[PDB]
């Protein structure tokens, strides 16, 4: 498989790490359906930068 | 806020293209995952992603 890796920036505010992970699980089925990516082991974290 | 973020594509292959950033199908593939996120984050807040690395799983 493919294992994609990133960082994320959002302006400063409420948004925090189960915010960010939720709404790209939530999105799996759009994914799959749009964008023919069959998306698996999400893992996020807050980092300092 | 700052958030790193790893997840696998299980359909697609890594491959010898996807371990060179110059070539076409990684930059298609880096551009495109792109464009996903700002889809799924489509929100004033989500200024935007890193540079993205590719990895086998």
């Amino acid at each position: 498989s493919v294992v994609v890796q990133l960082t994320m920036a959002f302006r400063e505010g409420t948004i925090n790490v189960h915010d960010v992970e939720t709404q790209f699980n939530q999105y799996k089925t759009e994914a799959a359906s749009r964008y023919n990516l069959t998306i698996s082991d999400v893992s996020v974290s807050d980092v300092p930068f | 806020s700052f958030f790193f973020l790893s997840f696998h594509i299980s359909n697609l292959q890594f491959n010898s293209s996807l371990e060179d950033p110059s070539t076409d199908y990684y930059q298609e593939l880096q551009r495109d995952i792109s464009e996903m996120f700002l889809q799924i984050y489509k929100q004033g807040g989500f200024l935007g992603l890193s540079n993205i690395k590719f990895r086998p799983g």
